[PDB]
RNA sequence: GCGCAAGACGGACCAGAGCGAAAGCAUUUGCCAAGAAUGUUUUCAUUAAUCAAGAACGAAAGUCGGAGGUUCGAAGACGAUCAGAUACCGUCGUAGUUCCGACCAUAAACGAUGCCGACCGGCGAUGCGGCGGCGUUAUUCCCAUGACCCGCCGGGCAGCUUCCGGGAAACCAAAGUCUUUGGGUUCCGGGGGGAGUAUGGUUGCAAAGCUGAAACUUAAAGGAAUUGACGGAAGGGCACCACC
């Protein structure tokens, strides 16, 4: 008989200050009725938007898992918290005829959030290739998850959660490992398929306004 | 539908193979003139052969048909047919020979020939159709 | 087919073939005569020779061995026995 | 009652449209999606447990979702659509598209297309035998 | 008598191979005996691929589409009139059916 | 609402006893809509339909 | 929508590809001990082939003991279809399905095709190793290696093809080299039933496994292929003695 619809009201998500669009969206919560306070009902509040509504000239078929932390009074602030491919271009890169190449690390940034760089890399056809298939033996294959798990851990732990969001936005890990692992086996389409957030140390308020600027 | 059997259309067959000269496009005198040539029992055959051959007349300006063999057009195949050029289409001074062409004919002693021009051969060894 | 010569297969013919499979065995190896530029020796050695030659004077390495051929080193030149 | 921000602005909601053969869901929810708003299913419509899933369930099932929202301001939607995945028919349900024109008729707007089914590295046992549904 | 000559299968040279179930049917088929198929369709049914572009927010919004790979089993692809029973000398004639248009 | 039609060109005789006639169907309304719809009755190129629901769409019964 | 756990399973990449004696085997990483093929102007110098007796491994199911039980699930209970269902279909669901210690030793365990050896047509691919060669990429340029491209050699799983020859044919480059019959060697069949039954011995906790008859009973059982006919198999086509 009486609309819940009433007793909600609206908050501004805002995005940190890695980007170009800094306010991505509403959200909806019920206001406090004294035993509970809405800051913790926008507590764990996970935001899976694209990066084509975070930048303007990129690509659109990653993604970014935000949870929101702090609430500003009509303004959320929130933090990176995962990163994923979208379901189109995963399946859009796998084909038939070359190997898919996999590889993930547990690596710890400088500030102690321990990330997990996952890895996907294929083997290219070449140019003049005559030949139906590139398939790769296992040794290719284990040197080239050797170079994998090389480059994502020697990028990630001479950094905090700064830098390495700044390199995942052109991608420059993938733009690394082709070029550097063309003389195992080229490389076709290299990416970070995921990355996923294990444990994070206890919040420091002063910290993540300098993620917002 | 109306489709015409093996009788109209071999009678009309060898009517137009034997009598062209006199045939034409008008269907009345093609009538004419089929009455005249041929004895077919009457009108209802022949107004049906008479018919597929003024279908068949207008059939032969337009090139030759795959059945049939007249003395208009068989004189003109057999003009086109003993055509020869002024000066032949294997009367070039620069032919052009690969590097292992001019081998072989060093082989039959041929690397005196002087019209023999050697192209540089090609620098890919890309010949096969890509497979799958 | 139907008139081969096989008393007489022409020298392509014959270097095609396995080397057990020709008309008579005839190796395909060759003892090759290493030179090693930073010294003045020489010291015979198997083509598709295995586990590595070191050179008495210098104690440098030759030839280190791979699959078939053992592949010489940077600067070492040979020149094939007979 | 709405975001208070000037109509220019395209706001955003997202739509998980369940599309299945026993029935197709349309729940529309917040960028969150946590705090939803109103599931409309499409056997929500006709009362008959055959056209629980017909194209036509899911044009009238995308068509009462659009009032609820457009009541609270909502102009642009998010899309994910999902067939029932796991162990069961990964293609989706034939009320799917028709939930989306009828979305896509009914002034909103769209925003993001998004395919998530449940698909496992690999599952459990499946349902039937290992002669399977013998019909 | 021998119908076949690979047995209706592609294993040439192994003992066994893996088993997996049917899309359809649910039955325990051979992974080289279910008849395979990939489907690279889109997501929205072309009679709505206009209505889709008018309501895009987004300026040339690229259509994601379906990309599902199917095992039918042997019984329920001829039945779905999916694969067909052939003459004796097409059934040598393994090549596929022109698709490009 | 209703909406008022015309005719492109008449596809193929569909339905369960060749009842039905499956024509694409233009707008009057200026529109690039080329719907195709199930018509029951004689229909030649260049017809007036009217339509009571104009986005459904057609199948073979 | 955020988490937590529990056990199961390792897609797409996955091929008429790879390895294995056969059953059989796909996520990362390390460790441990094996192997084929190739390369060799190493070594021993007949040490070999096939095999009674005897022996190792043996999918699935099942039986003794513990551990765990996520899905699925014999038996069982319900609901529906049905003239009738004690089945197909749908919902629950014990033993089982999973882990380890014993047993069991069988399958459409199949290529329905014993192993070793020689000779006998082509063609294009493919996997692994070796050798030779234009010319393109990367390791900054050079060498070497990788990725390709063009061949050659050896051994593999296969494929197409053919008046090699066989075959009752279907078909087989082996199922050829067979009345022009003899390379070595193991197993094993003798019209259909009774019957893989009865009995005896042996193995096993049992379930069962191995070995294995006769009395009687029959004039056919059967293999490939042809022509119809039939189909609740498909593709197409037609008829107001069909429908709309
Ligand atoms: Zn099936």
């Amino acid at each position: 008989v009486v609309d819940p619809f009433s007793k909600k009201d609206w908050y501004d998500v805002k995005a940190p200050a890695m980007f170009n669009i800094r306010n991505i969206g509403k959200t909806l919560v019920t206001r406090t009725q004294g035993t509970k306070i809405a800051s913790d009902g926008l507590k764990g509040r996970v935001f899976e938007v694209s990066l084509a509504d975070l930048q303007n000239d990129e690509v659109a078929f990653r993604k970014f898992k935000l949870i929101t932390e702090d609430v500003q009074g009509k303004n959320c602030l929130t933090n990176f918290h995962g990163m994923d491919l979208t379901r189109d271009k995963m399946c859009s890169m796998v084909k038939k005829w070359q190997t898919m190449i996999e590889a993930h690390v547990d690596v710890k940034t400088t500030d102690g959030y321990l990330l997990r760089l996952f890895c996907v890399g294929f083997t290219k056809k070449r140019n003049n290739q005559i030949r139906k298939t590139s398939y790769a033996q296992h040794q290719q294959v284990r040197q080239i998850r050797k170079k994998m798990m090389e480059i994502m851990t020697r990028e990630v732990q001479t950094n905090d959660l700064k830098e390495v969001v700044n390199k995942l936005i052109p991608d420059s890990i993938g733009k690394d490992i082709e070029k550097a692992c063309q003389s195992i086996y080229p490389l076709h389409d290299v990416f970070v398929r995921k990355v996923k957030m294990l444990k994070k140390p206890k919040f420091e308020l002063g910290k993540l306004m300098e993620l917002h600027g | 539908g109306r489709v015409r059997t093996k009788t109209v259309k071999k009678a009309a067959r060898v009517i137009i193979e034997k009598y062209y000269t006199r045939l034409g496009n008008d269907f009345h005198t093609n009538k004419r003139v089929c009455e005249e040539i041929a004895i077919i029992p009457s009108k209802k055959l022949r107004n049906k052969i008479a018919g597929y051959v003024t279908h068949l007349m207008k059939r032969i300006q337009r090139g030759p048909v795959r059945g049939i063999s007249i003395k208009l057009q068989e004189e003109e195949r057999e003009r086109r047919d003993n055509y020869v050029p002024e000066v032949s289409a294997l009367d070039q001074e620069i032919i052009e020979v690969d590097p292992d062409t001019k081998e072989m004919l060093k082989l039959l002693d041929f690397g005196s020939l002087s019209n023999l021009q050697v192209t540089q051969p090609t620098v890919g060894m890309n010949f096969k159709t890509p497979r799958g | 087919p139907l008139a081969k010569d096989l008393l007489h297969p022409s020298p392509e013919e014959e270097k095609r073939k396995h080397k057990k499979k020709r008309l008579v065995q005839s190796p395909n190896s060759y003892f090759m005569d290493v030179k090693c530029p930073g010294c003045y020796k020489i010291t015979t050695v198997f083509s598709h020779a295995q586990t590595v030659v070191l050179c008495v004077g210098c104690s440098t390495v030759l030839c280190q061995p791979t699959g078939g051929k053992a592949r010489l080193t940077e600067g070492c030149s040979f020149r094939r026995k007979q | 009652l709405g975001p208070q921000v000037a109509e220019g602005e395209n706001v955003f909601g997202v739509c998980h449209i369940f599309a299945s053969f026993n029935d197709t869901f349309v729940h529309v929810t917040d960028l969150s999606g946590k705090e939803t708003i109103c599931r409309v299913t499409g056997g929500m419509k006709v009362k008959a447990d055959r056209d629980e899933s017909s194209p036509y369930a899911a044009m009238l099932a995308a068509q009462d979702v659009a009032q609820r929202c457009k009541e609270l301001g909502i102009t642009a939607l998010h899309i994910k659509l999902r067939a029932t995945g796991g162990n069961r028919t990964k293609t989706p349900g034939p009320g799917a598209q028709s939930a989306l024109r009828a979305l896509a008729r009914s002034g909103m707007k769209i925003g993001r297309i998004e395919d998530v089914t449940p698909i496992p590295s690999d599952s459990t046992r499946r349902k039937g035998g290992r002669r399977g549904r013998r019909l | 008598t021998k119908k076949r000559r690979n047995n209706g299968r592609a294993k040439k040279g192994r003992g066994h191979v893996q088993p997996i179930r049917c899309t359809n049917c649910a039955r325990c088929v051979p992974k080289d005996k279910a008849i395979k198929k990939f489907v690279i369709r889109n997501i929205v049914e072309a009679a709505a691929v206009r209505d889709i572009s008018e309501a895009s927010v987004f300026d040339a919004y690229v259509l994601p589409k379906l990309y599902v790979k199917l095992h039918y089993c042997v019984s329920c692809a001829i039945h779905s009139k999916v694969v067909r029973n052939r003459s004796r000398e097409a059934r040598k004639d393994r090549t596929p059916p022109p698709r490009f248009r | 609402p209703i909406k008022l039609a015309r005719v492109t060109k008449v596809l193929g005789r569909t339905g369960s006893q060749g009842q039905c006639t499956q024509v694409r169907v233009e707008f009057m309304d200026d529109t690039s809509r080329s719907i195709i719809r199930n018509v029951k009755g004689p229909v030649r190129e260049g017809d007036v339909l009217t339509l009571l629901e104009s986005e459904r769409e057609a199948r073979r019964l």
